[PDB]
RNA sequence: GGUGAAAUUCUUGGAUUUAUUGAAGACUAACAACUGCGAAAGCAUUCGCCAAGGAUGUUUUCAUUAAUCAGGAACGAAAGUUAGGGGAUCGAAGACGAUCAGAUACCGUCGUAGUCUUAACCAUAAACUAUGCCGAUUAGGGAUCGGACGGCGUUUAUUUUUGA
């Protein structure tokens, strides 16, 4: 699963995404999300809450294999991040798998 | 002065080699520098072959062999007459000696 | 030896030395046209391709990369262009 | 007195002769180490310490070994040769062959030659020091 | 503007108790006042309360560890070996 | 030497009275399991049964070294000796079962030679019968008739490939077996022929052998199996 | 037991030796070579994980990005030092038995630090190829390790191409 780190950078440069928990939840409420990512050390209640919304919305969810510190630095930002949503793909092919 | 091109060790292209123990005085020498002899011998000396043959209970019998590999330091090499001093020109000759195949 | 015309070496001697040790460097690689059995299309493939090349139709493999020149599929034929 | 058996068949034993470079031991068992038929060493028979390991002392010890084991009913022996082993010489001592010949000459039967010298897969450092015995 | 050559944190003891004892105490004291990153929330706010208790100032979790460090090499090697042994034996 | 004893019996002692301990000994016969050809392998000695000391208890933990050539009446297998462990002693009839196998030392040194590559592996395995036993294996490189080059050396990548093939084949063969079936495969050296047939393509590897077999654990005594194998 | 030869030491309070079982620490014989890797010191039991490296192949990419270096910095055998664990075998110091006119040694039985490992210092060796680094040219030969290319054949497999 080493490829996903490089795959996300292209989406960041080309497409547009929203970071954080409140904004991802609002996008999932809007129903126009296509894929959600969840960090390893987010609270289990938050985990199950996000998965329950994803199950209602029929959108895929991916469990990142690292904590939120490298999840944050994997997007070029200088702060921690625990969850995120892909509002749209750019020139990448994330939705293929 | 250099007496030998190979420094009498045969080690060029590396820095270190594990040592070994001499089979006579229990000295430590590099494995490539020690003298190694491989020996194949019978269980019993040639005069006893018949005594074993007729004292066996398996009609014809073939006595097994014995294999040893002894290794000495140079100090033990020429005191046991395993190797001997050569001349200046004869030093640079690494061909094995021709064993006698006729024995007069 | 002791009398040679170095300006005009024999073609065998220039086809036999290393590719950089000749009088003037020249590549020893080539292109080729492959006859795919399933379809009638044409693909140009490097002799020393480092990547698996996919044909436009029916999506079949044509070669496997290796240390030197790529090896072709058994049920394939090629001509050097 | 002895095991009842027909005259044609013969019963087997095993002898473990330990021949080092200072002394020789002859030990006869019954195909297992639980029971020792007899044991004799060069030391009692000989009258000088240096001569305890001599081939002559080993042949003499083999003679009375055969004599002592003859009335027990055992009629044939297997031999199990072993050297000092470990960090030792691993070469059998001078009194090996002598005693072995005397065993064959006395009339005893022989079978299954073997060497049981113990060899290490990778041994600890050996006694003597870095310079060895300098004499 | 270093105020010290080599003594470091253990300069509060003045000229008492000997250099070796001050060095030994300083080496172990330096690791006890520092801050460590929380393993649950990820923030860098975890401090020692009692002799074997460390707590995070953000998620308010408290964990029992070593005397002067959150974890010990012996305990880490024992947790790792136990996990390896369990997973090979039962799976 | 007679004249070296100084303390003799020690601080203070006295001579003995009763000698010749051979008046109370007994002789027993030894049998062999079912697969082997000959059953009698020799005689054994033990003290006569008496009060407070039963004889059968002393004949239940003995081990014997018997060459496989004698058991099979064939001089080809003259280099393998096997161990037999005594379990139950019927009246004037000792019963035994398998306890191991091993090559002779001299053949192994005759096989080991300079300027070739030797392949070695080991693996533990358990049978359908709850026996936990370990296997050793041996192989050597094979010379080609038309070689001019002095030395035959294999590369470590094939060396490990061979090691993996050997381990997988031995585990697959020994996965589901019993002692009687495995020994029936041991005496004709069946395992080698599959090892060689599987590995010829990577490299020849002549002289494929199983060096030795030893067992680590055993279940309950299960006298029924012993009587099943004995007394045919 | 050990020695040119003795003694110190252990022994019917069963020495030494024979077979089976258990525990502890260190080390990987033979294979092992005018053979491999690393800046050197150095590196050899199996397997799993992690990052790193040389060489070969290339009708990929940038375009002088380079060579040696006063001071400066990283590494640096063995022995040695400061704190824990471990402590089988040898063995500095030390205690005995012999030789000798003497023997605080060479020979033999014991034996502390040390020999192993974790966290930190020390920066010296016949650290030797007694031969500084980069670049160009100069003679014949045959071996050999890694990659690539051509060819007549043998062997062999759910077999061809591959592997030897
Ligand atoms: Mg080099
Ligand atoms: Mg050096
Ligand atoms: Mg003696
Ligand atoms: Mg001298
Ligand atoms: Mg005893
Ligand atoms: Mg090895
Ligand atoms: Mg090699
Ligand atoms: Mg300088
Ligand atoms: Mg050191
Ligand atoms: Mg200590
Ligand atoms: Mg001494
Ligand atoms: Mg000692
Ligand atoms: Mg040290
Ligand atoms: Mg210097
Ligand atoms: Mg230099
Ligand atoms: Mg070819
Ligand atoms: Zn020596
Ligand atoms: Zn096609
Ligand atoms: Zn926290």
């Amino acid at each position: 699963a080493q490829s996903i780190g490089a795959k996300l950078a292209l989406v960041i440069k080309s497409g547009k995404v929203v970071l954080g928990y409140r904004s991802t939840l609002k996008a999932l409420r809007s129903g126009k999300a296509k894929l959600i990512l969840i960090a390893a050390n987010t609270p289990p209640l938050r985990k199950s809450e996000l998965e329950y919304y994803s199950m209602m919305s029929k959108t895929p969810v991916h469990h990142y294999s690292g904590t939120n510190i490298e999840l944050g630095t994997a997007c070029g930002k200088l702060f921690r991040c625990s969850t995120m949503a892909i509002l749209d793909a750019g020139d990448s092919d994330i939705l293929a798998d | 002065v250099k007496k030998r091109k190979n420094n009498g060790r045969n080690k060029k292209g590396r820095g270190h080699v594990k040592p070994i123990r001499c089979s006579n005085c229990a000295r430590c020498t590099p494995k490539d520098k020690a003298i190694k002899r491989f020996t194949i011998r019978n269980m019993v000396e040639s005069a006893a072959i018949r005594d074993i043959s007729d004292a066996s209970v398996f009609a014809e019998y073939t006595v097994p062999k014995m294999y040893l590999k002894l290794q000495y330091c140079v100090s033990c090499a020429i005191h046991g007459k395993i190797v001997r001093v050569r001349s200046r020109e004869g030093r640079r000759n690494r061909a094995p000696p021709p064993r006698v195949r006729y024995n007069k | 030896v002791l009398a040679v015309d170095l300006l005009n070496p024999s073609p065998a001697s220039e086809a036999r030395k290393h590719k950089l040790k000749t009088l003037v460097p020249a590549p020893r690689s080539f292109f080729m046209d492959v006859k795919c059995p399933g379809c009638f299309t044409i693909t140009t493939v490097f002799s020393h391709a480092q990547t698996v090349v996919i044909c436009q139709g029916c999506t079949n493999v044509l070669c496997q990369p290796t240390g030197g020149k790529a090896r072709l599929t058994e049920g394939c034929s090629f001509r050097r262009k | 007195l002895g095991p009842q058996v027909r005259e044609g068949e013969l019963v087997f034993g095993v002898a473990r002769i330990f021949a080092s470079f200072n002394d020789t031991f002859v030990h006869v068992t019954d195909l297992s180490g639980r029971e020792t038929i007899c044991r004799v060493t060069g030391g009692m028979k000989v009258k000088a310490d240096r001569d305890e390991s001599s081939p002559y002392a080993a042949m003499l010890a083999a003679q009375d070994v055969a004599a002592r084991c003859k009335e027990l009913g055992i009629t044939a022996l297997h031999i199990k040769i072993r050297a000092t082993g470990g960090n030792g010489t691993k070469t059998p001592g001078p009194g090996a062959q002598s005693a072995l010949r005397a065993l064959a000459r006395s009339g005893m039967k022989i079978g299954r030659i073997e060497d049981v010298t113990p060899t290490p897969s990778d041994s600890t450092r050996r006694k003597g020091g870095r310079r060895g015995r300098r004499l | 503007s270093k105020r010290t050559k080599k003594v470091g944190i253990s300069g509060k003891y003045g000229t008492r108790y000997g250099a070796s004892l001050r060095k030994l105490v300083k080496k172990q004291e330096v690791t006890q006042h520092a801050r460590y990153t929380c393993t649950f929330c990820g923030k860098n706010s975890v401090r020692r309360t009692a002799v074997g208790i460390w707590s995070c100032k953000s998620c308010k979790k408290t964990m029992a560890g070593g005397a002067y460090t959150v974890s010990t090499p012996a305990a880490a090697a024992m947790r790792s070996t136990l996990r390896r042994l369990r997973e090979i034996t039962e799976a | 030497v007679g004249k070296n004893k100084r303390l003799s019996k020690g601080k203070k002692g006295l001579k003995k009275k009763v000698q010749d301990p051979f008046t109370r000994k007994d002789w027993y016969n030894i049998k062999a399991p079912a697969p082997f050809a000959v059953r009698d392998v020799g005689k054994t000695l033990v003290n006569r049964t008496t009060g407070l000391k039963n004889a059968n208890d002393a004949l239940k933990g003995r081990i014997f070294e018997v060459c496989l050539a004698d058991l099979q009446k064939d001089e080809d297998h003259a280099f393998r000796k096997i161990k037999l462990r005594v379990d139950e002693v019927q009246g004037k009839n000792c019963l035994t079962n398998f306890h191991g196998l091993d090559f002779t030392t001299d053949k192994l040194r005759s096989l080991v030679r300079k300027w070739q590559t030797l392949i070695e592996a080991n693996v533990t395995v358990t049978t359908t019968d709850h026996y936990l036993l370990r296997l050793f294996a041996i192989a050597f490189t094979k010379r080609r008739p038309n070689q001019i080059k002095k030395t035959t050396y294999a590369q470590s990548s094939q060396i490990r490939a061979i090691r993996r093939k050997m381990v997988e084949i031995i585990q697959r063969e020994a996965a589901s077996c019993t002692l009687h079936q495995l020994v029936s495969k041991l005496i004709p050296e069946v395992i080698g022929r599959e090892i060689e047939k599987a590995t010829q393509g990577i490299y020849p590897l002549q002289n494929v052998h199983i060096r030795k077999v030893k067992l680590l654990k055993q279940p309950k005594f299960d006298l029924g199996a012993l009587m099943a194998l004995h007394g045919e």
